[PDB]
């Protein structure tokens, strides 16, 4: 399992789960708040 | 852990409690006399507030009790909680500032002689009027005991004095808790209580108001 | 020293035997130092001495039906003429300011230019009421316990009048004919829950 | 008000755009039945732009001649007329999740430099000490100003590699 | 050793002796902004004037709202006494904040340069005499002479305590006003009158109910 976490943990694999954790984050605020131009 | 009586026969009562102090009978779950310098602090207050909840309890039972009887005088039938609000020859806030004048002096030597014993038992006009050497804080003697009455057996005489003034500080508390529910005065429960105890409890009458 | 202010207390070690109206009262020891000490010294018989003027005149001008002390510039905000003894004044104020600035920073010049002079004397003391130096730290202890007490009753004469609205003498008339109805507690604003 | 411009609350061109939206989206709605998902999905986006017209003018926004909002970057003006929520508030955002994420990434390049290996690091992601210092950054503001203060935040001129002029 | 958070591993700057030293020392720094020791101090600095502005602010709120449900007091709410405090006064807004700056700004900065350097208000020939009574105590942020009259800080052995009531309860104070304002924006009541209502019904009236603190429910 170490060797999996290690992998896990690569550049592009880190990169990916992250761009889809902020990408989801962004998605779901847009959705729950649509259309937000101003504060 | 001594032979001196305790709240809880068996208990391991904590050891900061000797004996020394008058009324120790090892009572602090919430060890808040830990500290020598605060249980030292709080004998004193403890002692203040004693003799003025007896002073209190003496003085909203007396008069409670002359009305009753065919004695009469002024003011006989007003509540203890409503003497403030009575005619008498000069207004609540000028006897408001004199009493906090004259008890700012006494409070002023009484805490003198508190922070350094001795320190204040001289009169300060009369310079031949003086307190005798050996006191301690929380008992001055002297004139504020003309009679020698503490020339007897002190502790014994000090063990009444603080269990008499426990008693009376539980009884205040009461008188408040009982203004504040039933909204009477407390010889008026007393009596309510003694025409029929089954019926006239805390909590019969805490479930009839819920 | 001239005793101790609080019974049982030990006075500071810090304040000399031999100072006027020396009573150990320094609780904030805001005379530690001996160079503030002296200033601070200088500082209390001037403004005791001008305490004593202060409340002189004002108890004066008041027992002399001339209006209290609150109503003195009082000439000066309508529009009006000053009246001393009932004596007319022709002076504006304007011009009043001038002379008293101009007398007052020169004295007042003179007198710091010699580095803290308490008691001068010579000028001063043209009647010799201390020429011999055993008796002139008595008199000055009565000095310093008068401008002490000047002091309080020129703080009680702002208090007084800011609680009130009346004068002093006023006042004390007032208080001597009510006085459980009329004191501090019944001004109102001393106590705010009576 | 501000440039000639007048609030989107009372400028006709931006009613006549909602009506414009609200007019197409009314016309492709005719087409279908009233109980079936795209008149649904119709209904849905249709009550979304009445939603997006109603809080823009509700945010008091300024509209231009063309029924469209503009933004007042001037601090001055956007703090003088309410229009912080434009250009300002959004601007201080940006700059707390900017230094924040380069705050995190300094930390870490800082702390696996001096290790063995540190390029290992760099390919190979260590998630706790990455995922601590994620949760640490938020005080990066007060960090970054104390390392400046420190001096620490910079580098020395002779530590530093340049080209030989 | 006390601390915030049972078996989690306290900060080694938390740890030194002189972070040890520091009143109400509960081993509370997830963020690390205590590491530095100059920082540390500086924070130390701050945290005491916002317990002490904030324990000011907070019993100016509470003390006359609370005589304000009896009949002691008429003190309109905290949100509501400044333009009532305007309405009939002597002078703007403006004006007074301006003399209000004048007046902090010169105590700030004296104390400003005392924390720079201890006891550097000291300085002979400078505050007309004053100047011996500005110099604080060994401890930075806790000065004497015209500040605590009392003298309480004498006695040793109830000082450490003592500065255990201050912190703690300043603590307090500055989650207090934080809530006071939270509040605020969801009851748009007074606090006494939030606390009067959540006891009326407690199970029913809380941040789980107004709506706002709980948008997802
Ligand atoms: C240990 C002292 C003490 C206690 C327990 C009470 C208790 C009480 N006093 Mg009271 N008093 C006391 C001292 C004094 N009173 C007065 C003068 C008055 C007046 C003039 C009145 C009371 C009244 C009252 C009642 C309502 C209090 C109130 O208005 O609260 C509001 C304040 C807070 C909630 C804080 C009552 C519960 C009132 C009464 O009779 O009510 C029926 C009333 O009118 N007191 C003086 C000045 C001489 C006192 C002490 O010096
Ligand atoms: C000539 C320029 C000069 C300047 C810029 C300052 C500036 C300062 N002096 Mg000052 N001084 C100056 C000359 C002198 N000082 C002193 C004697 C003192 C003393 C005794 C003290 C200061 C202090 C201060 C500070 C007060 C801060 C303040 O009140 O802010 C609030 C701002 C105002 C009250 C007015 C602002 C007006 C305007 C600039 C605002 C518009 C923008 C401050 C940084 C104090 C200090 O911090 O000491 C450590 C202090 O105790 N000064 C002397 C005589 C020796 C001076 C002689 O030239
Ligand atoms: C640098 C250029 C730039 C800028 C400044 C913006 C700015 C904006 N875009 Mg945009 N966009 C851009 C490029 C840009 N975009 C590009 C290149 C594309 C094509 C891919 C798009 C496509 C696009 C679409 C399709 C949409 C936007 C939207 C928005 C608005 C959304 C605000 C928001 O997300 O809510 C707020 C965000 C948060 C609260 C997240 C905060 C972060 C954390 C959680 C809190 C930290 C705060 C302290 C915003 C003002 C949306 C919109 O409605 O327009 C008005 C929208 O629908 N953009
Ligand atoms: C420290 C305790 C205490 C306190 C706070 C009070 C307070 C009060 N008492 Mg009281 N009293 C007390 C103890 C106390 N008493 C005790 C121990 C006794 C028994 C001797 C009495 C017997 C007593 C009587 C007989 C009366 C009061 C009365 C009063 C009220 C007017 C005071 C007065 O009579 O003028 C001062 C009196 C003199 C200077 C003489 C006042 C609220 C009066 C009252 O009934 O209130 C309406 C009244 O008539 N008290
Ligand atoms: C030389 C000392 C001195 C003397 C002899 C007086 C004498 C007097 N003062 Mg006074 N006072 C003093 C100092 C003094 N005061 C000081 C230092 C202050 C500032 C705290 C005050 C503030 C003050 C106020 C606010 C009032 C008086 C008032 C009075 C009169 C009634 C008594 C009273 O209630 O006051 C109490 C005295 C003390 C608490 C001390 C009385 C003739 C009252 C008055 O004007 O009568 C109508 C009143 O309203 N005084
Ligand atoms: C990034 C560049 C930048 C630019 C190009 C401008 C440009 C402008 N600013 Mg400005 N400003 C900036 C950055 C900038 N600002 C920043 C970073 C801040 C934060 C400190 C401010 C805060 C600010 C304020 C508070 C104000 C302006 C104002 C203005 C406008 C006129 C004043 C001026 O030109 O002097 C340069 C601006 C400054 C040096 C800031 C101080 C303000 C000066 C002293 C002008 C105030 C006098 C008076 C109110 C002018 C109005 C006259 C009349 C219309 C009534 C102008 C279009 C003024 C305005 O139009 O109000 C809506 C205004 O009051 N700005
Ligand atoms: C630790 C990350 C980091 C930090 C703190 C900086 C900081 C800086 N960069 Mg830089 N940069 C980075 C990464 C970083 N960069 C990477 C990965 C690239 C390759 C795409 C670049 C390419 C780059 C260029 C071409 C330039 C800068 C420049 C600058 C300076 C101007 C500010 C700026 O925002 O420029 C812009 C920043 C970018 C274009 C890239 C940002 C990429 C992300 C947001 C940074 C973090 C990514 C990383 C994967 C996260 C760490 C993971 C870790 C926690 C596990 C500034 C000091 C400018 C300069 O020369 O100095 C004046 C400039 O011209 N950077
Ligand atoms: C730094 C804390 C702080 C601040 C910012 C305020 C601010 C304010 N208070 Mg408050 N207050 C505070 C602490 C504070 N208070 C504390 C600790 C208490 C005791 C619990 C009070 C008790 C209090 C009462 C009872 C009242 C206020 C009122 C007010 C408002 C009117 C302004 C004013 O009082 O005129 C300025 C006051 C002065 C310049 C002081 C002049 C000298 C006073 C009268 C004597 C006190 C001397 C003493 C040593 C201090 C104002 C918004 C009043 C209000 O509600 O407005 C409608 C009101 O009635 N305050
Ligand atoms: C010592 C100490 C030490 C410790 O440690 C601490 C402490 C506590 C701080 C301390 C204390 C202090 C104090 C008490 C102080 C006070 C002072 C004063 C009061 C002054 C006055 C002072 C005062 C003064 C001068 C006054 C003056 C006055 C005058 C001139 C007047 C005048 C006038 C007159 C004639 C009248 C008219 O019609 C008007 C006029 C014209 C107006
Ligand atoms: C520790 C730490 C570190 C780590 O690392 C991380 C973390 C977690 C982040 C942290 C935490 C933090 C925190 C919590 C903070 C907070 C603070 C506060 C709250 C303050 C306040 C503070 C507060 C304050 C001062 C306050 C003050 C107040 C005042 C003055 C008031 C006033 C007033 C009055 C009287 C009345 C009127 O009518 C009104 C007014 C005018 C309004
Ligand atoms: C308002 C203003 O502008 C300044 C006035 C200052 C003065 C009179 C100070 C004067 C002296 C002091 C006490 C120090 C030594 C020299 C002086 C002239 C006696």
């Amino acid at each position: 399992m170490k060797d999996f976490t290690t992998y896990l943990s690569t550049a592009p694999v880190i990169a990916t789960i992250w761009f889809t954790f902020t990408a989801g984050l962004l998605i779901e605020i847009n959705r729950y708040f649509p259309d937000p131009l101003v504060f | 852990d001594a032979a001196l009586p305790s709240w809880m026969p068996g208990a391991d009562l904590p050891g900061y409690l000797n004996g020394t102090l008058p009324g120790d009978f090892g009572f602090d779950p919430l060890y808040l006399g830990q500290d020598p310098v605060k249980l030292k602090w709080y004998a004193q207050a403890e002692l203040m507030n004693a003799r003025f909840a007896m002073l209190a309890v003496a003085g909203i039972l007396v008069p409670e009790l002359l009305s009753n009887i065919g004695f009469s005088w002024p003011g006989a039938g007003v509540a203890w909680y409503d003497a403030g609000k009575f005619e008498y020859f000069a207004p609540a806030s000028s006897l408001f500032g004199v009493q906090m004048l004259l008890f700012a002096w006494v409070e002023i030597r009484r805490y003198q002689d508190f922070v350094k014993p001795g320190s204040a038992n001289q009169d300060p006009i009369f310079t031949n009027n003086k307190l005798p050497d050996g006191n301690e804080p929380g008992y001055p003697g002297g004139i504020f005991d003309p009679f020698g009455w503490s020339k007897g057996d002190i502790k014994s005489l000090k063990l009444k004095e603080i269990k008499n003034g426990r008693l009376a500080m539980l009884a205040f508390a009461g008188f408040i808790g009982q203004a504040y529910t039933t909204g009477t005065t407390p010889l008026k429960n007393l009596s309510t209580h003694l025409a029929d105890p089954w019926s006239t409890t805390v909590w019969q009458n805490d479930l009839a108001r819920l | 020293k001239a005793g101790n202010w609080l019974p049982g207390s030990d006075a500071p070690a810090w304040l000399p035997d031999d100072l006027p109206g020396n009573y150990g009262f320094d609780p904030l020891s805001l005379g530690k130092e001996p160079a503030s000490l002296k200033r601070f010294t200088e500082s209390e018989v001037i403004h005791g001495r001008w305490a004593m003027l202060g409340v002189a005149g004002s108890l004066a001008v008041e027992l002399l039906g001339y209006g209290n002390w609150y109503d003195a510039p009082l000439w000066a905000v309508n529009g009006g003429k000053a009246t001393w003894f009932g004596i007319e004044v022709p002076f504006d104020l304007n011009a009043l300011l001038a002379f008293e600035f101009v007398a007052m920073a020169a004295a007042e010049g003179q007198r710091g230019d010699a580095g803290g002079v308490v008691y001068p004397g010579g000028a001063f003391d043209p009647l010799g009421f201390a020429k011999d130096s055993s008796k002139s730290g008595e008199l000055k202890l009565k000095e310093i316990k008068n401008g002490r007490l000047a002091m309080v009753a020129f703080l009680g004469f702002v208090a007084q009048h800011a609680a009130t609205g009346k004068g002093p003498i006023a006042a004390l008339g007032e208080h001597l004919a009510n006085p459980w109805g009329a004191n501090f507690a019944t001004n109102g604003i001393s106590v705010p829950f009576f | 008000d501000i440039a000639g411009l007048t609030p989107c609350s009372e400028s006709k061109a931006y009613a006549k755009l909602e009506k414009k939206e609200l007019k197409t989206l009314e016309k492709r709605l005719k087409q279908y039945e009233a109980d079936s998902a795209p008149a649904v999905a119709l209904k849905a986006t249709m009550e979304r732009t009445k939603a997006r017209f109603a809080n823009y003018a509700k945010a008091g926004l300024l509209c231009g001649n063309d029924g469209l909002p503009h933004l007042i970057a001037d601090p001055g003006l956007a703090l003088k007329y309410g229009h912080a929520g434009e250009v300002f508030i959004p601007t201080f955002g940006f700059l707390y999740v900017a230094g924040y994420i380069g705050y995190v990434g300094r930390q870490y390049l800082i702390a696996v430099k001096g290790e063995a290996k540190p390029t290992d690091k760099e390919i190979i992601i260590d998630v706790p000490l990455a995922t601590k210092l994620a949760w640490q950054g938020a005080g990066w503001p007060l960090a970054a100003v104390q390392e400046l203060q420190r001096g620490t935040l910079l580098e020395k001129e002779e530590n530093i590699t340049v080209s030989p002029r | 050793r006390q601390s915030w958070l049972p078996g989690s591993q306290i900060p080694a700057h938390l740890d030194t002796p002189a972070a040890q030293a520091l009143a109400g020392n509960f081993g509370f720094d997830p963020l690390g902004l205590g590491k530095d020791p100059v920082a540390l101090r500086w924070y130390q600095q701050a945290e005491l004037i916002h317990c002490r502005t904030a324990m000011a602010g907070v019993a100016g709120i509470l003390i006359p709202g609370l005589l304000t449900k009896a009949g002691a007091l008429n003190v309109p709410e905290w949100y509501d006494a400044g333009k009532v405090a305007i309405e009939n006064s002597f002078a703007p807004w403006g004006s007074l904040l301006a003399v209000q700056l004048f007046l902090c700004g010169f105590v700030e900065a004296k104390r400003w340069q005392d924390i720079r350097k201890p006891g550097s208000q000291g300085e002979p020939g400078s505050f007309l005499g004053f100047e011996a009574s500005l110099k604080g105590t060994s401890e930075l942020g806790y000065p004497g002479g015209p500040f605590d009259p009392l003298g309480l800080s004498k006695e040793a052995d109830k000082w450490a305590d003592w500065k255990l009531k201050e912190v703690k309860n300043g603590r307090l104070a500055m989650l207090a006003f934080l809530g006071f304002v939270a509040q605020k924006y969801a009851t748009g009541a007074g606090p006494v009158d939030n606390l009067a209502a959540h006891l009326k019904d407690p199970w029913h009236v809380n941040y789980a109910t107004n709506g706002v603190s709980l948008p997802f429910l």
